[PDB]
């Protein structure tokens, strides 16, 4: 600026740290998306030997997104949680880079590892899926205890430390830190609640539980327990899908149904008959998990349908589930050898 | 927006940007060679009300306006008046708060629009020529403003505790707005440099309860806090009041506003 001063000016360009001379990443990409772009990165200024992932916020300037995404993140700290390190403010291209430490695995990738094993296993540890389960909701318990949602939650979007001091820890990450008005209805459907399909004008605590529910049957089968064609808020086929799972609800089990915007249109499209033999159980049985199972019943908490009478994070890690053996381990991997192969480079 | 609500304890605010007040005024010294402490706060005045009338031009709700004043103090608490022009600071910050949040949204022309008019109608007294400063600036200063307060964008205020308190008090009709006032007052001091949002609300509403002869005494007494810290953030609210009767700011600024150190041009 030609009216700001020039000693300033030059002493702060002098001294400011420039991601491009601190870390080798040209080539690594690991990750793209509308949101930018990941780097696997190690550091030039060799006094380290650790992997990191460098995050390329897409477009130039501070974005809304952009300042709510360095915003929180700069001020939450959680084991459970991705934990900024640092951010860089490149003058010249105004391109922001955020600094996390590397996650080698994510749930996307390990569960699609178990499901490649059944053409020719099912979450080798004992324990993994349960440690797993557990981390998610201590995290995400957090993010709620702080009134922040998560919003996006997904197989993809749960990471998991390798090798090194943090070994098999979970990492949410990716949270959707900016959503105009917390609204849903503006600029897969397989995690999200039938309450946001049937038109939730705004995203709450229990929709995030939900996605955690379907994570967790999906982590005990292998399968998407939403699974659905890749065919507005109401996606008529992805309410076939949780119908032909879960059944129908009765009146009684949601009453406010009647009071969700797209209520009409559920009742011009679909017949409680059509359903009538369908339940949670007879899905997870299906997929040799046992219905008296403390696993089955915490899932089923998770998986109600009803927004209000499904249960909190914090009600889920008091649940005797995790006090049956065996119990969860701080690396999921319980020490055993991680078979997963490392990222690809996209 | 409640998000970190509760987290003040770890926060960045608690742990970074609650300062020294020796700091600060060591830090003031380079611009206390041009300016005397009066004039100092009397800018600092200034630059308060200045970003105040932005906020309410642009409909921005109190704690968002808050939240830019201290982006604003932060900035001028490490710096001096000279590295950014002021003028040009304040409209960032407002537009750099406005963005943590997201019900609503400032575009560009509309922020542009909001400081040329805000100046020309409402502190003509203290500038003759047109707000000079396109969008271009605005985008960079606000690289300069995010690197200053090393990204730390959240920011605890009084007036969520104050509610909770006069709440508590069973006297929200009498007492919160004028609490509530006394609260936006504070923002034309250090205070909010110097104690936990909290502790600035608590004074305000003994100031209040002051004012309304209001009998507070076992309610305070019935706390757990340091009474000391307290009494301090009442004579400063106090003294603000004696030179804010003895100030004609639209009679001043200009003058002070020409005392203010300049930015050096490149050679
Ligand atoms: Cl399915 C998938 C594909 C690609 C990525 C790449 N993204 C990442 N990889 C490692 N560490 C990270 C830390 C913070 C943010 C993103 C990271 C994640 C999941």
């Amino acid at each position: 600026d030609d009216k700001m001063d020039y000693d300033f000016k030059v002493k702060l360009s002098s001294e400011r740290e420039r991601v491009e001379d601190l870390f080798e990443y040209e080539g690594c990409k690991v990750g793209r998306g509308t949101y930018g772009h990941v780097y696997k990165a190690k550091r030039k200024d060799g006094k380290d030997d650790k992997d990191y992932a460098l995050k390329q916020i897409e477009g130039t300037g501070i974005s809304m997104s952009a300042c709510r995404e360095i915003a929180l993140l700069r001020e939450l700290k959680h084991p459970n949680v991705i934990s900024l390190q640092k951010v860089f403010l490149s003058h010249a291209d105004r391109k922001v880079w955020l600094l996390f430490d590397y996650a080698e695995h994510d749930l996307w990738h390990i569960i699609k590892f178990h499901r490649a094993s059944k053409a020719n296993p099912v979450q080798l540890p004992r324990g993994m899926v349960k440690s797993l389960l557990y981390q998610i909701l201590d995290g995400i318990h957090y993010l709620h205890a702080n009134w922040v949602l998560h919003r996006d939650l997904k197989p993809a979007n749960i990471l998991v430390m390798g090798e090194g001091p943090e070994r098999g820890r979970v990492k949410i990450a990716d949270m959707g830190f900016a959503r105009l008005f917390n609204s849903p209805l503006k600029p897969t459907f397989w995690y999200r609640a039938p309450e946001l399909l049937l038109g939730a004008r705004h995203y709450t605590k229990a929709i995030d539980i939900w996605a955690i529910g379907c994570i967790f049957a999906e982590l005990l089968t292998s399968e998407p327990i939403f699974h659905c064609r890749q065919e507005n808020p109401y996606h008529h086929d992805q309410l076939d899908r949780i119908f032909n799972v879960m059944g129908f609800p009765a009146d009684k089990d949601w009453e406010d149904i009647k009071k969700m915007p797209e209520h009409s249109t559920l009742m011009k499209d679909f017949r409680r008959n059509t359903y009538t033999n369908c339940s949670l159980i007879k899905y997870m049985e299906k997929h040799k998990v046992k219905p008296d199972s403390k696993a089955f019943h915490l899932l089923q908490k998770l998986l109600t349908m009803d927004p209000i009478k499904r249960i909190t994070s914090e009600q889920a890690m008091q649940d005797p589930y995790f006090l049956e053996d065996p119990l969860p381990t701080s690396d999921v991997f319980a020490g055993c050898q991680i078979p997963y192969p490392k990222r690809e480079f996209l | 927006d409640k998000a970190m609500a509760g987290n003040f304890w770890q926060s960045s605010h608690y742990l970074q940007w609650i300062l020294d007040k020796q700091d600060l005024l060591k830090e003031r010294q380079k611009d206390l060679k041009f300016l005397s402490e009066e004039e100092y706060w009397k800018l600092q005045i200034f630059f308060t009300n200045v970003i105040q009338a932005l906020g309410e031009h642009l409909k921005l709700r109190q704690q968002v306006i808050a939240t830019a004043t201290v982006y604003f103090k932060r900035f001028y608490a490490r710096y001096s008046l000279k590295s950014i022009d002021p003028v040009l600071m304040a409209p960032t910050c407002v537009f750099l708060a406005s963005k943590v949040e997201e019900f609503g949204v400032v575009s560009n022309t509309r922020l542009i629009a909001a400081a040329t008019s805000v100046l020309k109608t409402r502190f003509s007294y203290a500038f003759p020529k047109e707000f000079p400063y396109r969008m271009n600036h605005i985008l960079e200063c606000e690289f300069y403003l995010l690197e200053l307060m090393d990204c730390c964008l959240i920011v605890y205020h009084p007036y969520r505790p104050l509610l909770q308190y006069v709440q508590d008090m069973g006297q929200e009709d009498m007492l919160l707005p004028l609490a509530w006032r006394i609260v936006n007052d504070t923002y034309r001091t250090d205070l909010c440099l110097l104690y936990p949002p909290f502790m600035i609300a608590l004074a305000c509403l003994h100031v209040a309860c002051v004012v309304q002869q209001k009998d507070a005494r076992q309610w305070f007494a019935e706390l757990s806090v340091d009474m000391e810290k307290i009494l301090e953030i009442i004579r400063v609210i106090l003294k603000l009041y004696e030179q804010w009767k003895n100030f004609d700011e639209r009679k001043e600024m200009a003058t002070i506003l020409s005392k203010m150190p300049k930015p050096k041009p490149p050679p």
